[PDB]
């Protein structure tokens, strides 16, 4: 049990996030209980997790963390129940993890970030309705955007363009971003209104295609140059609340849900994976780096699965 | 003096938040009683049969702290609406739950959203907890003055706001609102609480809230400017809202995180604190009117009724009425009795309805100012009122003044008068009979005599105001028609209301009757223009009187007498709203009715829509003859 963590690790994990060497960034909160707060964990032994007396490093936050995500890799932006984007930066030594800013500028919880392509910037949404793109050199919000109706569901950064990304709200519009445009904003997608979307996860080769799931377990893909969505396939029974493509050349796509299920679909979204491993829902999914068949789960049920795709 | 409290989606731990809100200067917390991002499943295996503890534990605070300190909040993903029926099951049993645990724990109030049209299933879950337990909880619909999508930035290439105005359109979240409580029955226990944005709409948007039950204000951070210093402040129009909420003595709710970093969070609430101790005081009217704001009165009925001492106490503190009545009397005396006769000629003065003698002495007053003499009769029916005059004229007024201790249409005067005098106005003129109290004692008027007042007149005004239109609802009574509350008039200082079109004259009454058949029925046609949409409840009575050429009172708003507060207006409700649209005409009929033994009244709306005759026949209202 490393310095400064805590001895006992919140019930409900909500991030699980592979670094580009393997090692294994665990975001989680409390739901439930007395104190309602989060803790942020770093297991260089994968197969350790959730074990709190096994981890390389782990934190405290004042409050929920409600998503994730690394920068480069020492870095970890937090969205807070608190209305802050947090960043947290690594150890020299990889033993501690420190506050590095705390910015209270959204005026609901904060529930999702990405980090923008060149890894300078990032994009967060939020319950307040508003989209913000940071400076995390600087620390201060660059733009604030009042694009949506109802609170921000998911922003995805683009793969390789810092101009670029994806949004989706409960007003049911799925927004392509672009700052360079003096509108930077344009609503894609459907004509009719079909079902709120909730997950977005962009291809990692063709920059011009996304993939979306919605609240009924639908997950559609999309290009964003050519009619109007070409396929989907009812994959789960409830909300899909995330899809993670492979690290592979022709990917595999991960599908999380509230159905507290996983699934693997290939390029089609044809049915390849399915695992019931956990009891409670399925939050988070990353693919290690190294072996690249292993596929990592957690969920509100406290379980960290790892599995083997074929 | 500002009730005020702070709304938070992240509560850590509960004992250190209220403190440090309690510290910061706040009176109330509204807060999560679940964690807002704890999904809970109850139809589908595994997730059903999560783990408890389901959230923290009443032991946290006090009962006292419970039942005063804390609002609750419906956990935002709660939504049973949706168009997934899954989702709408989920809500439904978390509705319930959330809302049972805000009743366990005492709360004194719940709030809850209205953010999309559609609320319709939530309004029967809702409806349906309130049916469960008969408690006393509050619950503040959360309604944003203007709905999220016609406030959104203009970013969007291939879908730009729209910049044309839409006067209906621009008012659609009232209409939330208003369906929202009509599906609920008009509950006494649904209020609103209106959110209030950066950019503020229209008056007329604003105005659709006017008579709405507003219990609290939403004020985000957002929306506060900064000054020189570095403070929070807000624009002059944001500051005339507050000036306006707070003569409804909403509670302001601060929303949102702190954004003028360099201060603290005292600086919002102070500057609240600042307007509201920066705002023009009551008037000698605003203070005597305190507590009796939309307060629902029964209108005296004097004639039939011997008023209680205490009662004619009330009449006698309003100085501005007399000296009215005392100038009415001079003018008069001046043109009835010239320079050269102020010695030879002595008026025979009737006050007919003493009293206790307020009159009496603005007689003596008047006819010492004008140096002339005078002969004074005190009629007063009601005899312990007599007991005060004939105390008065024994002690003081001696001979001068005969007591009569009489009914005005019985009595058989010695002599004629020169002027009668009284004031048996009701606050629609003629409610309290003075027509036909007067026109039985006419007779002994001398051919050529005065009566002050010699003239009166009602007035009528629509107005919308379901806080009122609730009220009147709240006053059925065992034994009796359950409509008849809605059936007779009522005096009330309104408040929480709007008047839809100016008041307009009703039924004029002049002394003496010069009329062969005199008749005090009355049938009159009125029809408002309305240049709003709105929902009227009823009819705003006033009314206003010639006491002597000049000299006159009115409680007729455009006209009131300043600083009397003799009279509130009058309320005459209707038993079913009407909705009235922007342009249309609102057409009431008002007769007067009378027996030998009841007088009353009769209404109908008849434009733009047919309302049902109301107290047909006296069914539910009389005064007596
Ligand atoms: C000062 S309010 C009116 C007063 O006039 C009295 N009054 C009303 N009607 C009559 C009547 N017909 N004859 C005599 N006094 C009356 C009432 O008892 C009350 O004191």
């Amino acid at each position: 049990l490393p310095p400064n963590a805590p001895a006992c690790m919140e019930r409900q994990l909500e991030a699980a996030r592979y670094r580009s060497d393997g090692a294994l960034l665990l975001g989680a909160s409390s739901l439930s209980g007395r104190c309602w707060a989060g803790s942020l964990w770093l297991f260089k032994d994968p197969c350790a997790a959730p074990n709190e007396g096994f981890c390389s490093a782990g934190v405290q936050t004042e409050a929920g963390v409600a998503d994730l995500t690394w920068v480069g890799e020492r870095g970890i932006l937090v969205a807070s129940d608190s209305g802050a984007v947090e960043l947290w930066e690594l150890d020299e030594n990889e033993t501690l993890i420190v506050s590095k800013f705390c910015k209270y500028e959204h005026d609901d919880i904060v529930s999702t970030v990405s980090v923008l392509s060149s890894g300078t910037q990032a994009v967060s949404g939020s319950k307040d309705i508003c989209i913000k793109v940071w400076d995390l050199a600087q620390q201060v919000v660059l733009s604030s955007y009042r694009a949506h109706a109802a609170q921000v569901t998911c922003v995805a950064a683009s793969p390789h363009k810092d101009s670029v990304f994806l949004s989706c709200s409960e007003d049911n519009r799925i927004l392509l971003w672009d700052t360079r445009c003096p509108k930077p904003a344009s609503q894609i997608g459907c004509s009719a209104p079909g079902y709120l979307p909730t997950s977005l996860a962009w291809h990692p080769q063709q920059s011009e295609v996304f993939v979306f799931g919605d609240e009924n377990g639908t997950v559609s893909l999309v290009d964003t140059k050519s009619t109007s969505c070409v396929l989907s396939s009812a994959v789960h029974s409830q909300c899909v609340t995330g899809l993670v493509f492979s690290p592979h050349s022709v990917p595999f796509l991960a599908s999380l849900s509230e159905d507290c299920s996983l699934a693997v679909l290939d390029s089609s979204l044809s049915e390849l994976f399915r695992s019931q491993a956990h009891r409670d829902f399925v939050r988070d999914a990353t693919w290690s780096p190294l072996n690249h068949s292993l596929l990592t789960t957690v969920g509100w049920d406290h379980q960290v699965v790892h599995h083997v795709v074929p | 003096r500002v009730s005020s409290g702070r709304d938070l989606n992240c509560v850590p731990e509960i004992a250190d938040t209220l403190g440090a809100v309690a510290k910061q200067g706040f009176d109330f917390l509204c807060m999560p009683v679940f964690h807002p991002r704890f999904k809970r499943e109850f139809i589908q295996e595994p997730a059903k049969n999560r783990p408890g503890p389901q959230t923290r534990s009443d032991l946290l605070l006090s009962g006292r702290d419970w039942n005063t300190l804390i609002v609750g909040k419906l956990s935002p993903w709660i939504r049973p609406d949706s168009k997934v029926e899954k989702i709408r099951r989920n809500s439904e049993a978390a509705m319930l739950q959330e809302l049972n645990f805000g009743a366990y724990l005492g709360l004194p109030a719940f709030l809850l959203p209205l953010n999309q049209e559609d609320n319709t299933n939530l309004a029967r879950v809702l409806t349906n907890h309130i049916h469960t337990g008969h408690h006393s909880s509050m619950f503040w619909m959360r309604v944003p003055l203007v709905a999220p999508e016609d406030l959104r930035d203009d970013i969007i290439e291939n879908a730009p706001t729209t910049h044309t105005e839409e006067y209906s359109g621009e008012e659609k979240t009232w209409m939330w609102w208003h369906n929202f409580r009509t599906l609920c029955d008009y509950s006494k226990r649904i209020a609103v609480a209106l959110e209030i944005g950066a950019d503020l709409p229209s008056n007329h948007v604003i105005d659709r809230w006017l008579g709405e039950p507003i219990k609290a204000a939403i004020l985000p951070t957002s929306i506060f400017l900064t000054n020189k210093k570095g403070f929070p402040v807000l624009s002059k129009m944001h500051q005339r809202l507050i000036f306006r909420l707070l003569k409804l003595e909403v509670q302001f709710i601060i929303t949102g995180t702190n954004h003028h970093s360099e201060k603290e969070f005292c600086s919002y609430l102070q500057y609240l604190e600042y307007l509201s101790q920066n705002r023009p005081p009551p008037n000698a009217y605003e203070l005597f009117a305190k507590g009796y704001e939309d307060y629902l009165q029964s209108p005296l009925q004097p004639l039939m009724d011997n008023l209680e001492s205490q009662t004619y106490e009330v009449f006698e503190k309003d100085p501005i009425k007399y000296s009215q009545y005392q100038q009415a009397i001079y003018k008069c005396l001046l043109d009835r009795v010239p320079e050269e006769e102020k010695d030879t000629n002595v008026q025979v003065l009737m006050v007919l309805g003493a009293g206790r003698g307020p009159l009496v002495n603005a007689s003596l007053r008047a006819a010492k100012q004008a140096d002339r003499r005078i002969k004074l009769y005190a009629v007063e029916k009601n005899p312990n009122a007599v007991v005060t005059l004939e105390n008065w004229q024994f002690e003081e007024w001696g001979s001068q003044v005969t007591v009569v201790s009489s009914d005005m249409r019985e009595w058989v005067a010695p002599e004629k008068a020169d002027i009668i005098v009284s004031e048996l106005l009701g606050s629609f003129a003629d409610n309290e009979l003075s027509p036909e109290c007067l026109d039985g004692a006419q007779h002994f008027l001398k051919d050529d005599g005065v009566s002050i007042p010699g003239e009166y007149t009602s007035f009528l005004a629509p107005i919308s105001s379901s806080k009122l239109y609730n009220e009147v609802r709240a006053c059925r009574e065992k034994d009796r028609d359950p409509e008849a509350q809605f059936e007779m008039p009522y005096v009330v200082r309104l408040h929480n209301f709007h008047q839809l079109s100016a008041p307009q004259p009703c039924f004029t009454f002049s002394h003496p009757n010069r009329d062969p058949m005199i008749d005090n029925n009355r049938y009159c046609t009125l029809e408002f223009p309305v240049e709003v949409n709105t929902v009227l409840h009823g009819f705003a009575g006033y009314f206003e009187t010639v006491l002597y050429q000049d000299i006159t009172l009115s409680i007729r708003p455009e006209t009131h007498s300043p600083g009397m507060f003799s009279w509130f207006p009058i309320l005459f409700p209707i038993k079913q709203p009407i909705t009235v649209r922007e342009g249309q005409t609102i057409c009431v009929r008002f007769w007067r009715c009378s027996n030998s033994k009841k007088v009353w009244y009769e209404w109908a709306v008849t434009a733009p829509v047919c309302s049902a005759i109301h107290n047909p026949t006296g069914r539910s209202y009389t005064i007596g003859l």
